[PDB]
Parts: structure tokens; sequence; C-alpha cells
């Protein structure tokens, strides 16, 4: 099973008076690890998970000089492209920044990212040859043609299959623990009347890790879809994550329908039947 | 573990 | 401009008198400024926390608001939301059963 590292950078101007707000994070797989927060009082890059807490005093200073120099680097990005897009001081606009890299099943290199939003829309993103580059329109088409004349896709591909895949490795080692630990979903089945003649299935997924989960519904061994609703996958707060899927079937027939559950954690899918 | 290179947009 | 989506639930799934954590969970919203409180009987609850901002594969923000509470057969919980796409603050009440 793959694994990611992810950092994601959000930096909002503040045309009334200051810098703009930047806060950055970064996930290995479905697990934050680090936070710089502009708001924040220590200004410095912020352990969030146990095992990110065995790197010493030069992986902090490190991390914190980088994080930084990033979020200036954002706050004159917001003024160019303000620039580009002709648009007024007065406002506050956002800049988006996602990078980092997915190692397989194999444990090496599978996957490289590095892209950006402005004002929530893609900007300029790096095309999984890792050569060259998707932008979106004509602003990040000037991007573009000054990262090309630069090289900037060579110094990022030297960092994702390298420097990235590395550092992603170890921690996975370090946070094993955790990290490589599956928390498969703790599975039930409610019962709801709607009417005399109704009611409702409702299939939980609770207590899960990873992120990642498929619920399905079937009638007599056939999909459903009809008479089904699905919530998006949510956290609990304690770093799993719960999902539920329901269906609506004539009270007496519950007897027919299954739930089907799809799960890193689980060696077989589970089958759920109210009976 | 963050890059190094400092890329403007 | 996208509006955030809202989802209210406990932690643990809900006992009446034992212990638990309140989320409200709001997601796929442009721009990242958002309010967002949890209620007790219709009054703002003071010791909440959230998660880091972050966002998905669109762009979209997701937050998770959170608190120690003890549910009751009776106290209704509720989490209130103001973004800048919205009217007024949308509310959605607790739901054990969601
Ligand atoms: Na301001």
């Amino acid at each position: 099973g793959s694994h990611s590292m992810r950092y994601f950078f959000t930096s909002v101007s503040r045309p009334g008076r200051g810098e703009p707000r930047f806060i950055a994070v970064g996930y290995v797989d479905d697990t934050q690890f680090v936070r710089f927060d502009s708001d924040a009082a220590s200004q410095r890059m912020e352990p969030r998970a146990p095992w990110i807490e065995q790197e010493g005093p030069e992986y902090w200073d490190g991390e914190t000089r980088k994080v930084k120099a990033h979020s200036q680097t954002h706050r004159v990005d917001l003024g160019t492209l303000r620039g580009y897009y002709n648009q007024s001081e007065a406002g506050s606009h956002t800049v988006q920044r996602m990078y980092g890299c997915d190692v397989g099943s194999d444990w090496r290199f599978l996957r490289g990212y590095h892209q950006y939003a402005y004002d929530g829309k893609d900007y300029i993103a790096l095309k999984e040859d890792l050569r060259s580059w998707t932008a979106a329109d004509m602003a990040a088409q000037t991007t573009k043609h000054k990262w090309e004349a630069a090289h900037v896709a060579e110094q990022l591909r030297a960092y994702l299959e390298g420097t990235c895949v590395e550092w992603l490795r170890r921690y996975l080692e370090n946070g094993k623990e955790t990290l490589q630990r599956t928390d498969a979903p703790k599975t039930h089945m409610t019962h709801h009347a709607v009417s005399d003649h109704e009611a409702t299935l409702r299939c939980w997924a609770l207590s899960f890790y990873p992120a990642e989960i498929t619920l399905t519904w079937q009638r007599d061994g056939e999909d459903q879809t009809q008479d089904t609703e699905l919530v998006e996958t949510r956290p609990a707060g304690d770093g799993t994550f719960q999902k539920w899927a329901a269906v609506v079937v004539p009270s007496g027939q519950e007897q027919r329908y299954t739930c089907h559950v799809q799960h890193e954690g689980l060696p077989k899918p589970l089958t759920l039947r109210w009976e | 573990r963050q890059i190094s290179q400092d890329v403007k947009l | 401009q996208r509006t955030p989506k809202i989802q209210v639930y406990s932690r643990h799934p809900a006992e009446n008198g034992k212990s638990n954590f309140l989320n409200c969970y709001v997601s796929g919203f442009h721009p990242s400024d958002i309010e967002v409180d949890l209620l007790k009987n219709g009054e703002r609850i003071e010791k909440v926390e959230h998660s880091d901002l972050s966002f998905s594969k669109d762009w979209s923000f997701y937050l998770l608001y959170y608190t120690e509470f003890t549910p009751t057969e009776k106290d209704e919980y509720a989490c209130r939301v103001n973004h800048v796409t919205l009217s007024q603050p949308k509310i959605v009440k607790w739901d054990r059963d969601m």
C-alpha cells in the first residue's frame, strides 16, 4: 500500500493592515505532523505529531527558516498576481500551494506534485512527468515562461524524486507505531422506521485510518444506489475517520439488503446484513 | 522535509 | 465563492451522561475566512478549538471545530456557521443518529 507526504500553504492578503495571513501544514498520509501559523506567537514550525518530535534543533531551525522564506514569497506572489490580473489593492485575495510525493507499493517513488491556485482556481501545476507545466490562463503562462527559462522543474524533480521520498520513508519508520498501523473501520448497522411501510438502514463505519474507504449497498447481491444516502468522510478528532451510508427499504425486507465495506485495514471486504 | 528552492510566481 | 458543507456529530457514539466530544466539520468552502460556533441550548460554547486550515484537491477549505461535551436526553446542540456566501448564519442541529 502507498504513502504520501504533502505540504499545504494558504496565504490571504490583508489589504487593510499588515502582512498576509499565512498557514502551512504538512501531512504524512492522513496524519498532520507540522504547522506554521503567521498569527501564532512562536513564529516557528511546530510539531503536531509525537513522532516528528524526535527531530533535533537543526531540523526545527531549518524548517522554520524555509517556511518563513516561503511565507515571504507568497506575500510577493499576492502582489504579482494582483498585477497580472489588474486588480485593485483594496480586495483580499488567496494564494494556495501544495507540493509533495507518493511512494508506491514497492516503497519507491510513485508520483510528485507541485501546484498553485489563485482565489480558489487552478493557476499553475507541475505535470506528472515533472518536466512540464499546466498553465490555466495567460497570467499563469507568464509564470510558466519564467519557470521554463529558469529550469524550475529540474530543481523540483530532484527534490520530489530524492529528498521528498527519502524523508517520507524516514517519517514512516520513525512513526510506524501509528503511521503503518491500519485501523479497520468499526462497523455496525442501525434501523429507523420512516413509516409503517418503510425504514432506513444506516451502515456505519467508525474510527478508521486511513481515511480512504468505500461503503456500498446491495439488494439481492446487486448494487443499489437508488434511495441511498452517503455522507462525506469526516474526522473523528482523534486522528481517525467516520462515514455512513443509508438505504430506505420496505419494512419486513431488511434482510435482502447488504452493506459492503472496503478498507486497507480489512484483509477481505466486510458484509453487514440486518437479520 | 520542505523543499529548499525558493520559487516565485 | 463556494458555500460550506456542514456536519455536526460526536467523536464517540452518544450515550447520555457520558463525556464525549462534539464536532462541527465545515468543508468545501472558499474563501477561508469563516465563523463557526458550537451551541448548547442556543448559547455559544466558549472553550471551542479547531484544526489547522487545510484544503482538498479542488482547493476548497476544511476545518474541524470541537469541544468536550456530555450529551443528555434534553440538551440541544447545534453548529452555527457564517461565511461570505451566506445571507444569515446557517444553523445545523446535532442529531445523534447522523
Ligand atoms: Na485587513
